[PDB]
């Protein structure tokens, strides 16, 4: 036949916010369905990243507590605390964040002291609100995961007296769809991935398919290992 | 006869961490959260003078009011227990710097 | 972050002559959907081989399923006794053709008969036919090779039954998924394959040519070559 | 399995099992892949899971089964009938008898 | 696991629809179809606020 | 809401000192100075809440106990322990004590 | 009114049903016979199975 297609992946289409599409082109007409459910079921469960898994506010001893001259409970600064984006590097794994400012204003994620390493994604994301001027100081800290279901979980051990344990979610990727295109011969796969912005989009679908064929590759042997 | 067990059901309903309103809805909600004593109403107009979580502050402007304190006080309720073991929380709305008249919530 | 989670326990039964079940348990938990979807796909529509696409008669004479032929089985019996021939094309034909024309005294016909074109391998010994040694027959069908499920327009279009084209050789897979525990986790899978061929290959070469057929794909993306080193 | 109160069954399909079983095995007139000559239960697996023919399209299906009936002997079915899609996919359940 | 729309926005509850017409509360169903609506209407507005705010 | 109260039993009165017999003292942590948890910390299902001793006396142990308790030459308590347990099942963390003393005292 | 659902359903950019097309998650082939899809507003009762 000689037909033989094997495709390459692109960035056609970079939109939207945090929207791409990514592209397969030459595919082997029959195949792409199969690989555009198999991306999608395998990004949206299975990539890694980073989050806050636990906070330590300084004049505070519990969740359900109280600061003076700012303007929220600690029930909703953990509250956002949720939805910082951070982006580790390779290595690290763990580290401790650190806040500290002497303002009178909105306090937000930028404020976060410049680690190494570390970079939030989201700086105009709002932590909480000092109506006086005063010093507001915590420490978070940040861990690798995925989300591996409900019952099965860290329970995340506390250390100091003002531990307050924070419950990540690790997966990067929001919202993914695709299609699957005619060509003659061949097919064109294209797949839709929206990201919070801690990973880009060729990395994440070539991981992805990393994953998926580490899977595919007991079938070749009907060997354990 | 769903009606009734419609009406029952809603007197059950645990109140959740982060309140969300309904999209849908007959425009009765603010009537029954106002007409009970869980939402702070303002008795003057005035301008907020300070906030946080455990009181509020309002500056009575006194010629459109009548000869009040010059001062208004507002104190919150924050995690009280309630009769069903569930929780009671106020939380501010307000921004310092802000002109509020007599019924505002 | 925590080292995504492999088989080690794999379990073949041979149940039936050209069908077996696989039982590949401890995968992690919706992992199971996304292979056997996969793999039943692109083994039961993505294989290559060899099928009978037309089949006509009494050179075009007999149009109906209900005309009369000398012999016990009708014209469906006749039909869907040859489409289910195993037959293999060589390795650089594009057609064949299976011709069967008998006549004579009241015999039982097998693929025993049928001269066979220059490539055509039909590899099993099926039976046909019961001639009632009356009129002449003749039967001869139309041998192809491709790849997929191309569907027939027309049941017969002018002169011959035309036929779906399958090229496939697997039958039947019907994957099934069940529950699992390494220790405390107890949300994973376990997944059932059931393959049934048609003798071309056996059920664990079906496995084995679908599988590198999918990670073939991706080789332009992923390094295959030392993935699969364990 | 029955009523001690009548003979009739207690394990019976209720509410979206009954809905299933009557979708699949209604029929549709003109439909897609009709006609068509199958020979097995694998065989309109097989077609079905292909996306190229409907599941309320009139076949013909080659059967060959056995049927005991009231006073318990067990004579020969067989032939070729004329079927529904969804009907000949439920013949996978059906026991001997 | 959850059916999704076109563009890839899964879904929260499955209710089965059988209940409906033996209890006739229909009333369920305009909320779904008005729900739908306003949900659109605040999409043509996250639309716009991405693009010149 | 847990409640723990010290009593005026006739044979000796109730103290709330933290000094319960014989228990654990890695159990011991969790409680201040007094026998009172922290306010803040992380309280289990079967932790001590409060710690309320009141008086016990005449033991009169079975012979079984008089066979094999002079290989660790038990003590004798003239007390008892009335210490508050969280239930079963329960957890929580806790976010409030309150304490009324001995009227006229 | 229903005339009205409908004309809101349009400036949405939806049909005048609250039907759409869904994908089975499972495999991405798409139902036949499009569902109904909404945002009714729910609530949780005090009837947890943790106390019972």
């Amino acid at each position: 036949s000689k037909l033989e297609f094997v495709p390459n992946i692109q960035l056609k289409e970079d939109l939207g916010a945090f929207s791409y599409k990514v592209q397969l082109s030459p595919v082997e007409k029959g195949m792409a369905h199969i690989l555009g459910n198999s991306i999608r079921r395998v990004l949206l469960s299975s990539l890694s990243g980073a989050s806050i898994i636990k906070v330590n506010i300084a004049n505070v001893l519990h969740e359900y507590s109280t600061l003076e001259d700012v303007k929220e409970d600690v029930v909703e600064i953990v509250s956002n605390l949720k939805k910082v984006a951070i982006k580790l590097d390779t290595g690290i794994d763990r580290l401790d964040l650190e806040l500290s400012v002497n303002k009178s204003g909105v306090v937000s994620a930028g404020d976060f002291k410049t680690t190494q390493g570390v970079e939030i994604i989201n700086k105009d994301q709002p932590i909480a609100t000092l109506t006086n001027q005063r010093a507001f100081s915590l420490t978070a800290t940040v861990s690798v995961g995925r989300n591996v279901g409900i019952l099965s979980a860290i329970p995340t051990e506390l250390e100091r007296v003002g531990d307050i344990a924070v419950d990540a979610d690790f997966n990067p990727i929001k919202r993914v769809a695709f299609e699957v295109f005619d060509n003659g011969d061949s097919e064109t796969l294209e797949v839709f991935v929206k990201t919070n912005g801690t990973i880009e989009p060729l990395a994440a679908v070539t991981k992805a398919l990393e994953y998926f064929c580490e899977q595919i590759s007991v079938f070749v042997s009907l060997r354990v290992p | 006869n769903r009606v009734l067990m419609g009406a029952n059901m809603q007197r059950q309903a645990v109140p959740t961490l982060k309140s969300e309103k309904p999209l849908v809805g007959t425009g009765m909600e603010k009537i029954v959260a106002r007409d009970s004593g869980n939402c702070i109403i303002a008795r003057n107009v005035g301008e907020v003078a300070e906030v946080d979580s455990n009181r509020i502050v309002i500056k009575v402007d006194t010629e459109k009011s009548q000869t009040s304190n010059l001062v208004d006080i507002y104190s919150l309720t924050k995690f009280k227990r309630s009769n069903k073991n569930t929780c009671i929380n106020q939380r501010p709305i307000v921004n310092v710097g802000d002109k509020v008249e007599a019924g505002d919530i | 972050l925590e080292n995504l989670l492999h088989p080690t326990n794999i379990k073949i039964d041979e149940y039936a002559k050209n069908a077996t079940k696989f039982s590949f348990e401890a995968l992690e938990r919706g992992v199971g959907y996304t292979l056997g979807f996969a793999l039943k796909q692109t083994m039961l529509y993505s294989i290559a081989g060899a099928c009978v696409t037309s089949i006509k008669i009494n050179d075009g004479k007999v149009t109906s399923l209900e005309d009369v032929i000398p012999c016990d089985e009708t014209v469906a019996d006749i039909i869907l006794n040859v489409k289910s021939l195993s037959v293999t094309l060589a390795e650089d034909v594009e057609t064949g053709t299976i011709t069967f024309e008998l006549s004579g005294s009241e015999e039982e016909i097998f693929s025993e008969e049928a001269k066979l074109s220059e490539g055509l391998a039909i590899t099993e010994e099926v039976f046909i036919c019961s001639y009632n040694g009356g009129k002449k027959l003749k039967i001869e069908a139309k041998v192809e090779k491709g790849v997929g499920f191309r569907p027939a327009q027309d049941n017969f279009k002018d002169g011959e039954f035309l036929l779906d084209a399958t090229f496939s050789p697997v039958v039947f897979c019907d994957f099934e998924i069940k529950d699992a525990r390494v220790g405390r986790r107890t949300d994973l899978d376990k997944l059932e394959l059931n393959i049934k061929t048609n003798g071309n290959v056996n059920c664990e070469e079906a496995l084995r040519l679908a599988a590198t057929k999918i990670q073939n794909q991706l080789r332009n993306i992923v390094d295959i070559e030392e993935i699969n080193k364990g | 399995i029955l009523s001690p109160a009548s003979g009739q069954p207690i394990i019976t399909p209720t509410q979206d099992i009954v809905l299933g079983l009557y979708y699949i095995t209604r029929e549709k007139e003109g439909a897609r892949g009709e006609g068509k000559l199958f020979s097995s239960y694998e065989d309109v697996s097989r077609a079905y899971n292909s996306g190229t023919i409907d599941i309320h399209a009139k076949i013909k299906l080659r059967i060959d089964r056995q049927v005991f009936d009231t006073k318990g002997n067990t004579y020969n079915e067989k032939g070729v009938v004329n079927t529904t899609v969804g009907r000949a996919l439920l013949l996978n359940i059906l026991p001997e008898g | 696991d959850m059916p999704y729309m076109e563009d890839g926005t899964p879904v929260d509850v499955c209710l089965n629809p059988l209940g409906i017409p033996s209890r006739m509360n229909i009333g369920q169903i305009l909320e779904a179809h008005l729900g739908l609506a306003s949900y659109g209407l605040g999409k043509k507005i996250e639309k716009t606020l991405e693009k010149t705010r | 809401e847990f409640t723990c109260v010290a009593r005026d039993t006739k044979l000796g009165p109730e103290e709330i000192t933290a000094d319960i017999p014989n228990v654990s003292e890695s159990s011991l942590a969790k409680l201040d100075e007094s026998g009172i948890v922290h306010i803040g910390a992380n309280v289990e299902a079967g932790d001590i809440l409060v710690a309320k001793i009141t008086p016990k006396a005449e033991q009169q142990l079975t012979p079984e106990e008089r066979l094999l308790r002079a290989i660790f030459n038990e003590k004798a308590s003239n007390v008892v322990d009335s210490s508050l347990r969280m239930p079963s099942g329960t957890s929580g963390t806790v976010i409030n004590v309150q304490v009324f003393e001995n009227d006229k005292g | 009114k229903e005339e009205d659902i409908k004309s809101l359903l349009k400036i949405g950019g939806f049909a005048t049903n609250g039907q759409m097309k869904l994908f089975d998650g499972r495999t991405g082939k798409p139902f036949d016979r499009h569902v109904t899809v909404g945002y009714m507003y729910m609530l949780k009762l005090d009837h947890l199975v943790d106390d019972k």
